[PDB]
C-alpha cells in the first residue's frame, strides 16, 4: 500500500530506516540506503557476559 | 578472562550494581555495598562510542538506485550483473561478519584488560599492608571506613596510615 | 573483618551473539547493527512524492492511454512505482524497442 | 611471548609430550615426567574449531558459471569484465591474506595468553609456600607426590598442607 | 596502558633519549642518564618493517586503464559502471580505513606489551633484592655501578651479589 509517510530509503518489501548500515532483507533499494547481505543477524556487543550464581 | 580474570580467577558477574559496568564491593563494620567506578567505566564507554561512530560513519551511502532489468537477448549482461551484484553482496557480507566477530572479541579483551589494569591499581597501593584472598578480593590486616574506601577508589591511600597495624596483625600469621 | 573486592556488572538479560570462540554467547547489553525489518509501506523520499501508475504500464503512462491518468501536474518525483505484472500495456500491440533503455533514462 | 613467556621468560618448547598442546612437567622423588592439561587445551581447541568453522562457512558458494567471451566489437564489455573480475579477485585476495596473517597472529596471542593465565593459576595457590625459580618452574620448600601433582592440576592445593614446612624450610634462606 | 603501563602506572613519555624507542634510565652515584634497549627495540622495529612490507606488497597493481565513456543510449552501462566503480571504491575505502585503525591499535598494544614484558624481565632478577617504587622504577637496597647497569640490561644479575646487602638494608624497614 501507498502511504503519506516519509523516508530516506525504499524497497518493495517496505520503506526503510536509513539509520543503520545494513539489511539482509532484500537487495533492491532506492535512496540513502543500507547494504544487503545473505545473513540472519549481526549484533555487536556493547556490554559483556551475564552470569548469576 | 583472556588475560586471567573473567572465567579466570573470577568465576562470574554480579547483578546488584547497575549504575556503571565496573566498580568495587566495599565490606566494613558499617555494612556491605556495591559502588561503581565511573572513571574507567566512562573512559571505556567513550571508547565504545568512538568505535560505533567509527563503524557506522565509515560507510558512505549514495543516493542510489539498485536494480535493473534486461531482455533475453542480453543474458551476458543479465548473468554478469547477477554475478557482479552477488559478488559485492558476498564481499560486504564476509567482511562485515568477520568485523562483528573480531570487534566483539576485542571488546571482551578490552573489558578484561580494563579490569585487570584496575586490579593492578588496587594491588599497587596495598601490597604488603593487605593480602590477596581467594579471588577477586583483598583482606586487610587493618580496618577501613567509607573515607578509606572513597580514597582507595580515586588512587589515594597514604601508605603509612595502617602500615604498622598491618605490620603487627600480619605477625600472628 | 574488613575486606575489599572488585566488582562488575551483570543483569537478567539473555541477548546473545555468535563469536569466534563460542556461539550463542550471552551478554548484558548488546546492539543490533542490522535493520532486519521493513514497514511494509510505500512511503516517499524526503517530502518528495513518487510517481504512481496503479495498474498502468510505462507504455500506458508515457503514450497517453485514457485509462491511465496523464498527470501533467506531476512535474518531478522521488521514484517510480509499478506492480510486477502491469495490467495496461498497449491497447494496439506492437514491439517497443529499447524498453530497458528508456526505463533507465527515465530512472530519474 | 607477546605477553611475556614464549620467547619471553620461556625460551623454547618441548617435544616429549604429544597428547595435548599444554601441560606440566612433574619432578619428584618418584621420578620425572610430562603430563598434559586437557582442560584448557580442549577449551582452546574448541575455540579453534569454532574459528575455522566460522571462517569456511561464512563463504557462500553459488552454483556458478564464471566465464564469458566476446567479439572485438564489444571491447567495452571485454576490458570492463576484465577489470570487474580482476577487481573482485584482488579484493578477495587482499582481505583473505590479511585475514590469514591477523588470525595467525591472534592465534599466537591466544596461546600465549592461555599459558600466561595458567601460570597465574599455578602461582595463585603456591605464592609463599613455594618460590619462583629460573623461568617456567617453581621450586617447593616442601615435597609433593603424584596425588599432590594431580591436585595442583585441577585447581586444588589445600594451602595449610605444607604451609609450615615451607614456613620453616624458607628460613634457612 | 592497555595492559597497564602507558597512561597506566606510567603517566607519560620522555624526550631526552632518541637513539631507540625503549631503554632504561640509570641513576647512581656516578650520575644520571638514559640508555636505549636496542635488542627488543630492534626486534620490534623488524616487526614493523615486516608489517608494512606485508601491507604494501599485498596489493597487486595492474598495468591499468581506469576510465570509459558512453553515449546516452547506453545509460544502463553508464549508471551500472558508475555503481560498479563506486562499489569497488567504497569497499577498498572501508576495508583500508578499518585496517589503519585496527593496525595502529594493535601497534599500541604491541608497544605496550613489549614494555610490560621488559618490566617483568627487570622484576624477575631483582624480586626480593630490590623493591618496587612509585611507578616505572625500582629502588635498590644495595648499590649499582655502570657494570651492574650493563649487566642488568642484557639479562644478567648474579643474584647472590647483593643478596645480603639487600637482606640487611631491608631490615630497618
Ligand atoms: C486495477 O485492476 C483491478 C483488477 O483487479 C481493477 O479492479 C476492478 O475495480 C472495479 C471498480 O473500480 C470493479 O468494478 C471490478 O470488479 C474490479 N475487478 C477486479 C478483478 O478486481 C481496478 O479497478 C484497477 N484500477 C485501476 C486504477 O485501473
Ligand atoms: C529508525 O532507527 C532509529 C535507530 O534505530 C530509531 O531511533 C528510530 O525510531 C527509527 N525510526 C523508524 C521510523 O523506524
Ligand atoms: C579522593 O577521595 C578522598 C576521600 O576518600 C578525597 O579527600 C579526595 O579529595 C579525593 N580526590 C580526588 C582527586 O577526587
Ligand atoms: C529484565 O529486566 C529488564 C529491565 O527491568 C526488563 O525490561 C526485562 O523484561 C526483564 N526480563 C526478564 C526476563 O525479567
Ligand atoms: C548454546 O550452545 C551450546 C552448545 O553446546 C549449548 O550447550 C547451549 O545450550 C546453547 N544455549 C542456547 C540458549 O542456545
Ligand atoms: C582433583 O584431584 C584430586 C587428587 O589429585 C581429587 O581428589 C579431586 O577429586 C580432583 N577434583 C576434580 C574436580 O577433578
Ligand atoms: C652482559 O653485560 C656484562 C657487563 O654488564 C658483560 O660482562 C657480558 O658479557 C654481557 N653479556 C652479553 C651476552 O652481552
Amino acid at each position: 500500500p501507498m502511504d503519506e509517510c516519509d523516508a530516506k530509503c525504499q524497497t518493495p518489501q517496505g520503506a526503510i530506516n536509513s539509520s543503520l548500515p545494513f539489511q539482509n532483507v532484500h537487495p533492491v533499494t532506492i535512496g540513502e540506503c543500507p547494504k544487503y547481505v545473505r545473513s540472519a543477524k549481526l549484533r555487536m556487543v556493547t556490554g559483556l557476559r551475564n552470569i548469576p550464581s | 578472562g583472556l588475560f586471567g580474570a573473567i572465567a579466570g580467577f573470577i568465576e562470574g558477574g554480579w547483578t546488584g550494581m547497575v549504575d556503571g559496568w565496573y566498580g568495587y564491593h566495599h565490606q566494613n563494620e558499617q555494612g556491605s555495598g556495591y559502588a561503581a567506578d565511573q572513571k574507567s567505566t566512562q573512559n571505556a564507554i567513550n571508547g565504545i562510542t568512538n568505535k560505533v561512530n567509527s563503524v557506522i560513519e565509515k560507510m558512505n551511502t549514495q543516493f542510489t538506485a539498485v536494480g535493473k532489468e534486461f531482455n533475453k537477448l542480453e543474458r551476458r549482461m543479465e548473468n554478469l550483473n547477477k554475478k557482479v551484484d552477488d559478488g559485492f553482496i558476498d564481499i560486504w557480507t564476509y567482511n562485515a561478519e568477520l568485523l562483528v566477530l573480531l570487534e566483539n572479541e576485542r571488546t571482551l579483551d578490552f573489558h578484561d584488560s580494563n579490569v585487570k589494569n584496575l586490579y593492578e591499581k588496587v594491588k599497587s597501593q596495598l601490597k604488603n599492608n593487605a593480602k590477596e584472598i581467594g579471588n577477586g578480593c583483598f583482606e586487610f590486616y587493618h580496618k577501613c571506613n567509607d573515607e578509606c574506601m572513597e580514597s582507595v577508589k580515586n588512587g589515594t591511600y597514604d601508605y603509612p596510615k595502617y602500615s604498622e597495624e598491618s605490620k603487627l596483625n600480619r605477625e600472628k600469621i | 573483618e574488613d575486606t575489599i573486592c572488585i566488582g562488575y556488572h551483570a543483569n537478567n538479560s539473555t541477548d546473545t551473539v555468535d563469536t569466534v570462540l563460542e556461539k550463542n554467547v550471552t551478554v548484558t547489553h548488546s546492539v543490533n547493527l542490522l535493520e532486519d525489518s521493513h514497514n511494509g509501506k510505500l512511503c516517499l523520499l524526503k517530502g518528495i512524492a513518487p510517481l504512481q501508475l496503479g495498474n498502468c504500464s510505462v507504455a500506458g503512462w508515457i503514450l497517453g492511454n485514457p485509462e491511465c491518468e496523464l498527470l501533467i501536474s506531476r512535474e518531478s518525483w522521488s521514484y517510480i512505482v509499478e506492480k510486477p505484472n502491469p495490467e495496461n500495456g498497449t491497447c494496439y500491440p506492437g514491439h517497443f524497442a529499447d524498453y530497458e533503455e528508456l526505463r533507465e533514462q527515465l530512472s530519474s
